């Protein structure tokens, strides 16, 4: 390794300015026209969370109407529209765009890139995602309302006869446009990984988050065009009077196969990047590496593969699918998703854990997602799903999984990478208030709905009779739901305060023990990310950059075995 | 590129296996709780899902079989080896947002199914796509 | 030689080295610049062509 | 020409899972990984056939399902374990030739 | 599973609110359920305990106090343990799947001998039940009874092709209703009447599902089982039949719709009422004797309550519903 | 050495994109094959396959594959640095693809003119959705060639404009290949 000659009159790069100080009119026209992955990342993130609050509104309304038996303020149509558009907003206008926002801001920094492969295509992906959001939500502006069918849009309930209103077509084209955005972002991320890496960073020196974005990018590439094709088939039936989705054609199970082939890989597309974020966060606040790094790569790759085999476990109660095939392969897709916890526990095993805010959020994620996955494997056996399918047990499952990933772990990412986005720290007092409001609210909302579903309350029920015995549980669940809704008040105020008067970050790595390469540059990064690059010889370059004396330990203790690597002779024929 | 090209062969093998298994199972395996017959949607989707990874994997393999030892894929590369021009990247452009709005017009024209709206939407789209592709080619003004 | 035309704005090239660019392969990491690779920047304000106006607006 | 090994001084220990001799770059490993993953479908088929015959079902065809399951599991296992070991040949001779395990 | 779960409060905790099961298939499913929950709570205990260990033990404060230093041991790999904790999941999953195959094939077989057959017809938004076959040991007159209603059925068969010449769907008319059933004795549920469909105890039953328009779901929580009623079940490749070896206990049990079918999806309910075997024989004889007798008249004719007990109809007033008044007390 | 040769980024992005349209047409192949399965289960699929004209589709296919080799000669000219050759061959490709779409239009007017519409049957629906999405991709390909030609009109022919040509050629090769799949499934497998 060469030693560069020191030179005279050297001065370090000038650091860019933090947020809050920006002068009037600076962002307005820049937002319209920018190609910077950093601004597009921040815009993705803010847009997704805005839609998150907008969908949680509808959720609170649903929970209000279930508080007591009867239709106190909603009708039947409006309740149907409400659960439909809550689910749609939460998956396609929060989860996928926030995946791609975190990816856009962080991934070029991690690989040591200046820019993404196709910057204007990146900007197009963002703007078409926002257009899709508008297209979906404008159905409420018609007198008939939004779409009534759930976000799964079964057939023939979605055909021209059984759903005449135009809100359904608005749902269709908006979901399609969100698919367009998802694929543009995938092309960008994948090509940027393939082409623009810093010298020394091979594929097996990238962080865990980058590998996860790799696999989900190929998943999205694989699945979102199929969604668009099937949705256009539905629109073809409706506007052109086609016959492909008729029940006499077998058009119900046609739609179910096409949809869920798209659909389960989409929930894995949401899960894997936030597994990535947690794999970024925990090694920093443990002062340890990521335990089982290469095997963790193989786990992510196996999830990317197996995701295409397990699609039809959402169809056990149909009397149409091959039960043993998909039950077995569902139990198989659970195993590499289970290796994650063992790696994370190994990372924390006898480490020196500092309980900052993002670490707290990550451990809350693990605590919730463990229960979500336990619930899932019991949904994966048919003899249990025959009772639990389309019950509130299923609602409890998929909330315990999604709220673990796209909410808990996404908030962990916010608290973790707020310095790199702003050059300012967030308020830790409010951070923990937000954490505990969220924790109490979520567990008290959704934990009792397991019993509510097991007792025989189906999903998507506007009203029920008080003789059914559900009322007490719905009441407990609704009170804690309103608590969960209150959890965002300190969060919004913490982002708003800290962006504009928060504690200034003076150093390039405020947490101290940053592993990945984004912590080897300024806070915030310059326009082109890097005013200088270190040497890269590990999956944690910034750590070997900040702690030279540690490399001796970092390299020697890395394996359990007595392999005697230090005693070897000089390998190169010459240093030339 | 070299490492990343090999990875596409894992999913390809697996999905080819699952496609053939799914096909001859769904036509062969009897059951009480399910009907017998080849289930075409999953069949076609699994085979073309293997085809996607086969396409991209064989292309990236066929590419890396004729690329030099770049500093990116070299375990001990020095930073100074990558010095020089890196590439052209657009500093800014209005046309992505214009394309998003054009697509929005088209999509709304479909949901309402006004044919003039579909026409105008396709014109907005093709015009803005052309302007994006012609952004850095517009000749200098001449008298 | 005349057995096929080559554009004026094409760069210097050695036929033993393969094409300047081909479908799978290029000589630059990102995209290729629309101003030509054989051009270098910055130039001088003279050959920029730009004449900066002088304006005075009445008060 | 193909590249020569990297230079390492005495007392230096790298981490290089994508070095030239690293099998993870060799492609036969990755096919063998795919076949190792595929082998579990046969075991699923065996458990299915056995358990469906155990409760008095699939009696017409359970022997064939179980046989195809075991031969699928076995051929996948042997093909994958040899595509792997073939892929790991260069690293084995490298460790035979040089002092590092990394 | 064929093993009874643990007893007492442990069993009540483990099944976590599952019905007890009025049929043998339900008992099997609930047993498998209780046992997998024992396993799941064990796994959750150990993993949550590791997380709480990470909180209360491996903190940095305690390490700094006992003189541990700046950094911990930087161990990145234990390759044997990685293999061990890879395969342990797999070999517990294998036993899970073996018992899954067992319990499933117990539930979903057709190796039974139905003595009553029900044709079920969901529509937007109610049910129509009808007795398709009865066994001569249980039917009127002591002879095997087939409940097909010939002319009302022949109309449905005639619908297969429209005589006006449209016929786009593979040769059939769009509105073909041939696949539906039109039995003689039929219990048509209405907005104001819950369909109380009557079955015997200790008798193999077959259910033959279908829908007239969209996809519905026949869910009975006390069977611990549901299946979807699709229109054109043959074309949709859907197994339309289901069978239970017996219904173990007489009573009155509720059943619901579980596939979102539209606006009034919450108002599709029915009552599976289970009576003594001879009481069912007398019921079906009475309705075979009186084609114009309502279902409530026959329920009264064999001493049962006339109207649904396990649920009730819905108020059907968008205004008055809001104060809690949602039954209409048509009983 | 002058410089190390490395992957063409724009070609990589184009192949990652042409991965998308394969899975786009996968759903349409599903909507075709389930419909075919049910229609042959009735024994009534062949009551609309007789509307087809396999010779006309075959000459159509000849025109499209000819255009596909035309744009390859154009890409050869582009990589040589030859702009006039690229103009020539891309124009002939535009012409042959235009002939393709207008012949497909004639076949559509023929099949509609003697009965087969979208609503006439499930067959007509599957036929028109599949062949219609493909025709729209062909029209987009002709648009792309046109945009390339005005690009090499307005700006100077550098290596950048050459890569811009190469990837439109990628796209047209893919469209042609999808027509091979459509042709065998629609007119021969039927
Ligand atoms: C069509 C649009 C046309 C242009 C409209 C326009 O004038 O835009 C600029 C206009 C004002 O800009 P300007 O005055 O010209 O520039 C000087 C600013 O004062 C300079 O302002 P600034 O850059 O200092 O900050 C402005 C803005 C920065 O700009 C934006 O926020 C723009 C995003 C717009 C996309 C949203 C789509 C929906 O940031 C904030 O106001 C604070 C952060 C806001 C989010 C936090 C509050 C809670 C809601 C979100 C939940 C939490 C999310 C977590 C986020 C974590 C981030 C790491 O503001 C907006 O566009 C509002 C949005
Ligand atoms: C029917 C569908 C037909 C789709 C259009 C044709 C596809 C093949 C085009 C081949 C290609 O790579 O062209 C760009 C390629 C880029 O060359 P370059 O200018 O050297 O770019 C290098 C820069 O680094 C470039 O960096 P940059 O990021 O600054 O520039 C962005 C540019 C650069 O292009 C790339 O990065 C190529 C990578 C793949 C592009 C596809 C993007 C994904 C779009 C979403 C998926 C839509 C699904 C539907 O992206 C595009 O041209 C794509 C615009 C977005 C299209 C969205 C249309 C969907 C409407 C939804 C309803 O070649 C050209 O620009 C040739 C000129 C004509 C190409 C476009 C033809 C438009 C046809 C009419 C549109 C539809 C009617
Ligand atoms: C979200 C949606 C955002 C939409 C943004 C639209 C931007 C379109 C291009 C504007 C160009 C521009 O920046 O103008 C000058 C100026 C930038 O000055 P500059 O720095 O000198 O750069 C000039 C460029 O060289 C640019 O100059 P150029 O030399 O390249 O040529 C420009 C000229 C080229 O045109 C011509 O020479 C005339 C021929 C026009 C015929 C167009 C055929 C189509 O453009 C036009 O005359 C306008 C054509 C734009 C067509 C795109 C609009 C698509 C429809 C979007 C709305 C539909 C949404 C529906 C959704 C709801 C459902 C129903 O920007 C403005 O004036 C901005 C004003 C509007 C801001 C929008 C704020 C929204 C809040
Ligand atoms: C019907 C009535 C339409 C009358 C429109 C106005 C006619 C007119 O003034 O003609 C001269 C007028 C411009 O003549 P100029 O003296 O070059 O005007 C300066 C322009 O501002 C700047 O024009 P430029 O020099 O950029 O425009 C020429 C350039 C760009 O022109 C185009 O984009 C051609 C449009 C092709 C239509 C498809 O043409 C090409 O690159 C030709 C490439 C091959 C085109 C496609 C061949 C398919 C066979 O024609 C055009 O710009 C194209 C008219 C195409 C009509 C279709
Ligand atoms: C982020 C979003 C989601 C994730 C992640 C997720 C994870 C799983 N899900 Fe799911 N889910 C189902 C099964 C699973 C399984 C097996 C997993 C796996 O990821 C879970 C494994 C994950 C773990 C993290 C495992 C724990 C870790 C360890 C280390 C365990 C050690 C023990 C072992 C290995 C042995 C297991 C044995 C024990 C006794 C514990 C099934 C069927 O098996 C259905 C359809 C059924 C129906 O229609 O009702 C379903 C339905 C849904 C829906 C549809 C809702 C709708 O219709 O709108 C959504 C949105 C959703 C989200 C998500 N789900 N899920
Ligand atoms: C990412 C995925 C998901 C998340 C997160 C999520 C969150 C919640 N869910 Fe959920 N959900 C339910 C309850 C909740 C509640 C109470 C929350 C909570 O997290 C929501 C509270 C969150 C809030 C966030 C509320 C505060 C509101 C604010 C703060 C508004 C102000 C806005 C702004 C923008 C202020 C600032 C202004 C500026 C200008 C800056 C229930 C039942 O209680 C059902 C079953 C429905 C049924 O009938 O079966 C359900 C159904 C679903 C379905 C299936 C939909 C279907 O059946 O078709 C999906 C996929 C799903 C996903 C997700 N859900 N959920
Ligand atoms: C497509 C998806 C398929 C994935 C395939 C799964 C099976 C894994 C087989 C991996 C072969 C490993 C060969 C290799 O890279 O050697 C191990 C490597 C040693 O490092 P090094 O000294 O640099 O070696 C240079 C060349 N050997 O590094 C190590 O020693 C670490 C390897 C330890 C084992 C990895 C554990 C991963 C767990 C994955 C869970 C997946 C669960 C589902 C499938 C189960 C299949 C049994
Ligand atoms: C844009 C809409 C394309 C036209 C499709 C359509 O529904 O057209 C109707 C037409 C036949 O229908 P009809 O209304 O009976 O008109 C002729 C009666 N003399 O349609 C047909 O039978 C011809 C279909 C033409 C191609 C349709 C392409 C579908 C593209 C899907 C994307
Ligand atoms: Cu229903
Ligand atoms: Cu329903
Ligand atoms: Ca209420
Ligand atoms: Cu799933
Ligand atoms: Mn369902």
């Amino acid at each position: 390794t060469a030693v560069a000659p020191r030179v005279d009159g050297h001065v370090a790069p000038q650091r860019p300015e933090p947020t809050g100080h920006a002068r009037k009119g600076s962002k307005a026209w820049l937002m319209m026209t920018t190609t910077d992955h950093k601004q597009l990342g921040i815009m993705y993130i803010i847009m997704s969370f805005s839609f998150f609050f907008l969908g949680g509104l509808m959720a609170l309304l649903i929970r209000a109407e279930l508080f007591t038996p009867g239709l106190q303020f909603l009708s039947n149509e409006q309740f149907n529209q409400l659960f439909t558009m809550h689910g749609t907003v939460m998956l396609l206008l929060y989860g996928t765009p926030i995946v791609w926002g975190f990816a856009n801001y962080v991934l070029p920094l991690q690989i040591g890139a200046p820019d993404v492969a196709f910057p204007r295509l990146n900007a197009f992906g963002f703007w078409i995602t926002t257009v899709g959001g508008v297209a979906m939500l404008t159905g409420f502006l018609t007198p008939g309302g939004a779409a009534d069918f759930g976000w799964t849009m079964y057939s023939p309930l979605s055909d021209a006869i059984h759903s005449p209103g135009l809100g359904s077509d608005m749902w269709i084209v908006g979901v399609g446009a969100t698919g367009i955005g998802s694929v543009a972002s995938a092309i960008n991320m994948l090509t940027t990984i393939l082409c623009l890496r810093a010298p020394g960073m091979t594929m097996f020196r990238m962080p865990i988050f980058t590998w996860n974005i790799f696999v989900v990018s190929v998943l999205a590439l694989l699945i979102f065009p199929l969604l668009l094709a099937a949705a256009l088939g539905v629109l073809y039936d409706r506007k052109l009077g086609g016959h492909l989705y008729d029940p006499a054609n077998g058009g119900s199970l046609l739609w179910q196969h096409l949809f869920w082939f798209f659909g389960h890989p989409e929930v894995y597309v949401l899960a894997l990047p936030f597994f990535g974020i947690v794999s970024e966060i925990i090694p920093v606040f443990s002062r340890k590496p990521m335990f089982g790094y290469v095997g963790l790569i193989f786990a992510t790759l196996s999830i990317g593969a197996l995701s295409m085999a397990v699609w039809a476990h959402h169809m056990f109660v149909t009397g149409a699918v091959l039960l043993p095939f998909f039950s077995f392969m569902t139990f198989l897709i659970s195993v590499p998703t289970g290796v994650k916890f063992f790696n994370w526990v190994g990372t924390m095993w006898k480490g020196h854990i500092t309980w900052e805010t993002p670490m707290i959020w990550s451990v809350g994620f693990m605590a919730t997602f463990l229960f979500g996955g336990l619930t899932g494997i019991m949904l994966a056996s048919p003899p249990l799903d025959f009772h639990l399918a389309d019950s509130y047990f299923l609602i409890a499952h998929f909330h315990y999984t999604l709220f673990g990933t796209v909410v808990f772990a996404s908030c962990a990412g916010v608290y973790f990478w707020f310095p790199k986005m702003t050059g300012r720290m967030m308020d830790e007092r409010l951070g923990k208030i937000h954490f505990w409001l969220t924790f109490v609210g979520f567990h008290g909302t959704f934990l009792i709905q397991h019993w509510v579903g097991n007792m025989g309350m189906p999903r998507r029920y506007a009203d029920y009779l008080d003789s059914d015995g559900f009322t007490i549980y719905n009441q407990i669940s609704t009170v804690f739901s309103f608590l969960l809704g209150l959890s965002v008040i300190p969060f919004i105020w913490n982002v708003f305060k800290s962006w504009r008067y928060g504690e200034l970050v003076t150093v390039d790595d405020p947490w101290g023990y940053g592993n990945s390469l984004e912590w080897a540059t300024s806070c915030p990064p310059p326009r082109h990310n890097f005013a200088s690059l270190p040497r890269i010889r590990s999956e944690r370059p910034a750590f070997e950059l900040h702690y030279p004396h540690m490399i001796e330990r970092m390299r020697a203790e890395a394996h359990t075995g007595h392999h005697d690597d230090i005693n070897a002779p000089e390998l190169g024929t010459a240093p030339a | 590129m070299k490492s990343s090209a090999k990875l596409m062969y894992g999913p390809t093998v697996f999905m080819a296996a699952m496609a053939v298994i799914y096909i001859f199972a769904t036509m062969h395996v009897s059951d009480g709780g399910s009907v017998k017959g080849v289930e075409w949607v999953g069949s076609v989707a699994l085979v073309l899902s293997a085809g996607l990874t086969l396409m991209l994997g064989v292309y990236l393999h066929f590419t890396e079989v004729r690329v030099d030892v770049l500093p990116e894929d070299w375990e001990e590369a020095e930073v100074a080896d990558k010095a020089g021009t890196l590439g052209f990247f657009s500093p800014s452009s209005i046309w992505p947002a214009a394309m998003s709005g054009a697509v929005g017009f088209l999509a709304f024209g479909v949901v309402y199914f006004h044919y003039w709206m579909i026409a105008v939407g396709l014109m907005l789209l093709i015009f803005t796509i052309t302007k994006l592709n012609l952004q850095y080619g517009v000749p200098k003004e001449k008298h | 030689e005349k057995k096929h035309f080559v554009d004026p704005a094409w760069p210097e090239h050695n036929p033993a080295d393969g094409h300047v660019v081909t479908e799978l392969i290029s000589k630059v990491a990102g995209a290729s610049s629309p101003w030509g690779d054989d051009k270098e920047f910055p130039v001088s304000a003279e050959e920029t062509g730009y004449v900066h106006p002088y304006t005075r607006i009445n008060r | 020409p193909a590249p020569e090994r990297m230079h390492y001084i005495k007392g230096y220990v790298p981490v290089a899972y994508s070095s030239p001799h690293s099998s993870l770059e060799r492609s036969a490993t990755w096919l063998g990984m795919g076949f190792l993953l595929t082998a579990l479908a046969g075991v699923g088929a065996v458990l299915f056939a056995v358990g469906a015959n155990s409760v008095g079902q699939q009696q017409e065809h359970w022997v064939l399902y179980s046989i195809i399951g075991v031969v699928f599991a076995v051929v996948c296992t042997v093909l994958g374990t040899v595509l792997i070991i073939k892929g790991r040949a260069p690293y084995n001779r490298y460790v035979k030739e040089t002092g590092r395990t990394q | 599973c064929e093993v009874a779960p643990p007893g007492g409060v442990l069993g009540d905790f483990l099944r976590m609110g599952w019905p007890d099961g009025i049929t043998p298939e339900a008992v099997a499913m609930g047993n498998f359920w209780s046992w997998v929950w024992v396993a799941a709570w064990i796994i959750g205990i150990i993993m949550w305990g590791l997380f709480l260990t990470a909180i209360f033990a491996w903190g940095a404060k305690r390490a700094e106090k006992r003189g541990e230093g700046e950094f911990p041991k930087q161990l990145q790999y234990n390759v044997p343990l990685e293999l061990v904790l890879t395969i342990v999941p797999i070999i517990i999953v294998m036993v899970l799947f073996f018992f899954t195959v067992q319990t499933q094939d117990k539930v979903t077989a057709l190796d039974k001998n139905p003595e009553v057959t029900v044709d079920v017809t969901a529509y937007q938004w109610n049910w129509k039940f009808g007795y398709s076959e009865i066994d001569g040991s249980l039917a009127p007159g002591g002879q095997d009874y087939q409940g097909s209603d010939p002319e009302r059925q022949a109309a449905a068969e005639a619908s297969k092709k429209d005589p006006s010449g449209d016929n786009p769907i593979h040769g059939n008319s769009k509105s073909d209703v041939s696949y539906l059933e039109f039995n003689r004795i039929e219990t048509l549920g209405t907005t104001d009447e819950i369909p109380v469909m009557v079955l015997p105890v200790n008798t193999p039953i077959e259910f033959n599902l279908a829908s007239a328009d969209v996809a519905h779901s026949f869910w009975v929580p006390e069977f611990l089982f549901k299946r979807d009623a699709y229109a054109h079940p043959e074309a949709n490749k859907s197994q339309r039949v289901f069978q239970i070896e017996e219904i173990t206990e007489e009573g009155a049990f509720v059943g619901r719709c579980a596939e979102m079918c539209g606006t009034y999806h919450a108002m599709m309910n029915f009552e599976l009422r289970v009576v003594d075997r001879d009481s069912f024989a007398e019921y079906i004889s009475f309705r075979d004797s009186n084609p114009d007798a309502t279902n409530a008249q026959a329920l009264e004719h064999i001493g049962q309550a006339p109207y649904a007990t396990s649920t009730s109809p819905f108020v059907s007033d968008r205004t008055a519903t809001r104060d809690g008044e949602n039954t209409q007390s048509n009983a | 050495v002058a410089a190390l040769n490395r992957p063409n980024m724009v070609s990589v992005g184009t192949i990652v994109f042409l991965s998308q349209e394969l899975m786009f047409f996968a759903g349409l192949f599903a909507m075709y094959f389930v419909s075919r399965a049910n229609g042959l289960a009735n024994g009534s699929w062949g009551e609309q396959t007789d509307h087809l004209n396999v010779p006309y589709a075959l000459l159509i296919t000849v025109i499209l594959v000819s255009s596909s080799v035309t744009c390859q000669f154009g890409v050869f000219a582009a990589e040589r640095g030859d702009v006039y050759g690229l103009r020539k061959w891309f124009l002939v490709t535009i012409i042959l693809g235009s002939i393709f779409v207008i012949g497909q239009g004639y076949e559509y007017i023929t099949l509609v003119g003697h009965g087969l519409t979208i609503q006439s049957s499930v067959y007509g629906s599957a036929f028109f959705i599949t062949t219609g999405f493909h025709a729209l991709h062909v029209i987009a390909g002709v648009m792309a060639f046109v945009v390339v030609l005005m690009r090499i009109h307005k700006s100077k022919f550098t290596p950048a404009q050459a890569t811009a040509a190469m990837v439109v050629s990628y796209y047209w090769h893919f469209v042609d290949v999808v027509w091979i799949g459509l042709f065998i499934t629609i007119y021969f497998i039927q």
